[PDB]
């Protein structure tokens, strides 16, 4: 779960420094301490920062936490590609009365250049009409560093419902890819003027739109 | 030095049980509370459920409420978690994860984890669907074509095209694992527009676990 609002993907160049943030409200953040998790890639989590501003002996002083309010932010100086990793940020909800972290930060290491999306976005097929069932196929290709956010649009409301969407793997060209799926009943495709696929990379957004005719 | 080692993950069908172990050492473990923490495929951690030091104590998300039960053994060192009704939303990796409270919230000791994934799908040959012409005033630039893969288990199917004649320009994505339990993905090939009108593109989609091959033309649409 994403209880906790964390950004998707920060980025930097190795020796440099990164903060991620975490927004919260009064019920979590506000009146209880935050902590932070270092998910290597197939890995486990590990405890990296715990109680705001605390690390655990054998994690390094490049590593460090604040927080105020309804917020908490890391620091992490001395950047090297072994950090390269998903970073998660606990604490504990009273209202929810449960243990909350953010939906997880991406960190990428900058050693290649980075490299704008090219979305391709085909539509249901007549074929797949017939068979009473309509899939949106969202291609994204050719980018670095490999995190995207994929938003979806029925007309110009936002659907986050019916959609898989894949984790960013390198092809053969040394670049990022992933696919994202929208299932929607023959009714819906029909019913709405256009769909649109929106990819938001790093702090720009390409969207690709289709109409039934 | 010190470690918890899960155990018990398998493949579970909806309605099914499991039983999750952790193994723990290098402490006295009863002297620690414990935690369940899970990690859907490719979303972010979820807390599951915990139990106290003395053993008797037990906390659940409301998610897993009454369908599923902390437990552990102190005398051998070992946390449980019996997982009742297991439903899709369930499949992830299972961590336990040693909680301490001092100050404030944090889970200073985790396992390797342990899959476990709720399946209703068994072994299913795919359906292939023609991909749109897409001559959307793409003019003299590359204009692509496809093939869509949609709902084969398990992995995994391979895509040529014309037999494997064309290989240059070709892109054929990772699968998804769809809320079914079913696996989707697509192979588009960039050819000159011009070309369409003379030029035929047939896609071969091989599954070996279902002995499934279907060849499948594509050119534009009406």
């Amino acid at each position: 779960q994403s209880v906790l609002t964390q950004p998707p993907s920060v980025s930097a160049a190795p020796g440099q420094k990164v903060t991620i943030s975490c927004s919260g409200s009064s019920s979590n953040i506000g009146n209880h301490y935050v902590s932070w998790y270092q998910q290597l890639p197939g890995t486990a989590p590990k405890l990296l920062i715990y109680d705001n501003s605390e690390r655990p002996s054998g994690i390094p002083d490049r590593f460090s936490g604040s927080k105020s309010g309804t917020s908490a932010t890391l620091g992490i100086t001395g950047l090297q590609t072994g950090d390269e990793a998903d970073y998660y940020c606990g604490t504990w909800d009273s209202s929810l009365s449960a243990l909350v972290f953010g939906g997880g930060t991406k960190l990428t290491v900058l050693g290649q250049p980075k490299a704008a999306p090219s979305v391709t976005l085909f539509p249901p097929s007549s074929e797949e009409l017939q068979a009473n069932k309509a899939t949106l196929v969202c291609l994204i290709s050719d980018f670095y560093p490999g995190a995207v956010t994929v938003a979806w649009k029925a007309d110009s409301s936002p659907v986050k419902a019916g959609v898989e969407t894949t984790t960013p793997s390198k092809q053969s060209n040394n670049k990022y890819a992933a696919s994202s799926y929208l299932s929607l009943t023959p009714e819906q495709w029909k019913s709405h003027r256009s769909y649109s696929c929106q990819v938001t990379h790093e702090g720009s957004t390409v969207e690709k739109t289709v109409a039934p005719t | 030095e010190v470690q918890l080692l899960e155990s018990g993950g398998g493949l579970v069908q909806p309605g099914g049980s499991l039983r999750l172990s952790c193994a723990a050492s290098g402490f006295t473990f009863s002297s620690y509370a414990m935690s369940w923490v899970r990690q859907a495929p490719g979303k972010g951690l979820e807390w599951v459920s915990a139990i106290s030091g003395s053993g008797g104590s037990t906390y659940y998300a409301d998610s897993v409420k009454g369908r599923f039960t902390i437990s552990r053994d102190n005398s051998k060192n070992t946390l449980y978690l019996q997982m009742n009704s297991l439903r899709a939303e369930d499949t992830a990796v299972y961590y336990c994860a040693r909680l301490r409270a001092d100050l404030g919230l944090y889970m200073d000791l985790w396992g390797r984890g342990t899959l476990v994934t709720v399946s209703s799908a068994s072994t299913k040959g795919p359906s292939v669907f023609p991909l749109a012409p897409s001559s959307k005033s793409t003019s003299g630039g590359t204009a692509a074509l496809g093939c869509l893969v949609k709902d084969y288990f398990p992995e995994p199917v391979t895509v040529s095209w014309n037999s494997g004649a064309l290989t240059s320009g070709v892109h054929t994505f990772p699968a998804v694992l769809q809320s079914s339990g079913l696996y989707s993905l697509s192979s588009v090939v960039t050819v000159p527009s011009s070309s369409l009108g003379t030029q035929t593109y047939i896609c071969n989609v091989n599954h070996k676990p279902s002995n499934t091959k279907v060849d499948k033309r594509v050119e534009p649409k009406s």
